[PDB]
């Protein structure tokens, strides 16, 4: 992996491809920075723990390409994306 | 793989409730091809014995209730088919 | 108005600028060969006495272009254009 790298974004639910990313970095965050400023600096804030035990190392950056939407086999009449829901609003004339 | 077997488990099923054979007749060179854990390939060079489609037959379905292909089909469409026959033989009859 | 004219099509429940048309002929149909082969003959029949009575004397080809969607203030859950009722068919698997 490297600047200029295209990688595919894989589903681990059902490997679908998602999307290709084109890098645009790889960079090593300062994760503690990151708990800090971001989430407050409590080590037991969930978002620190995760931090901390399951993100890794770097940090890829990177335009994206979408492929497939994500598959979801619950409630899709329930799951709006922004324009579904703005042509919704819009047919209601809901403003 | 074997009929024999598929056999079995209809009539030991069929002693309590329905069952509902349902033959993924995806074709083999389509899931060596998208087999992205090397098990085709291993068991293409021997390391693993007798594996079904490789060294192994795979007795295909003669009156299964329902055949598929996920070459072919997406998953909500082929869930969709199966929802069908249930839903017409009312066992779906909802709430 | 002749070949080449661009015409707005108006909506009369609300003077609501529709479709512009952009001619391709003028001509004038032989209103009985259509109301005899088209619409199967008889002086009676519901279409014939439309043709007839409140159809005019020529009609204006040419294809179209879309300008406004056209409203309608009435059942809108209800009313699909074939995209949407596409979109819905497919989003449910139904093949």
């Amino acid at each position: 992996l490297q600047a200029a790298s295209r990688i595919t974004l894989r589903d681990f639910r059902d490997d679908r491809n998602l999307a290709i990313l084109t890098i645009d970095d790889i960079y090593r965050p300062d994760k503690t920075k990151e708990a800090k400023l971001v989430f407050g600096g409590d080590p037991e804030h969930p978002a620190i723990v995760y931090l901390n035990n399951t993100v890794k190392e770097f940090y890829i950056g990177g335009k994206i390409e979408a492929v497939n939407k994500l598959n979801h086999y619950d409630y899709v009449a329930l799951r709006y994306t922004p324009a579904e829901l703005r042509v919704h609003f819009d047919k209601l004339g809901w403003s | 793989p074997y009929e024999e077997s598929r056999k079995f488990a209809r009539d030991a099923v069929s002693q309590a409730g329905s069952f509902f054979l349902v033959h993924v007749a995806t074709p083999l060179e389509h899931c060596e091809q998208s087999d992205k854990r090397g098990i085709y390939a291993a068991a293409r060079r021997g390391e693993i014995k007798g594996f079904t489609g490789v060294d192994d037959p795979y007795e295909t379905p003669e009156k299964a209730d329902l055949v598929v292909d996920f070459s072919k089909q997406s998953v909500r469409s082929i869930v969709h088919e199966i929802i069908l026959v249930l839903e017409s033989q009312g066992f779906l009859e909802r709430q």
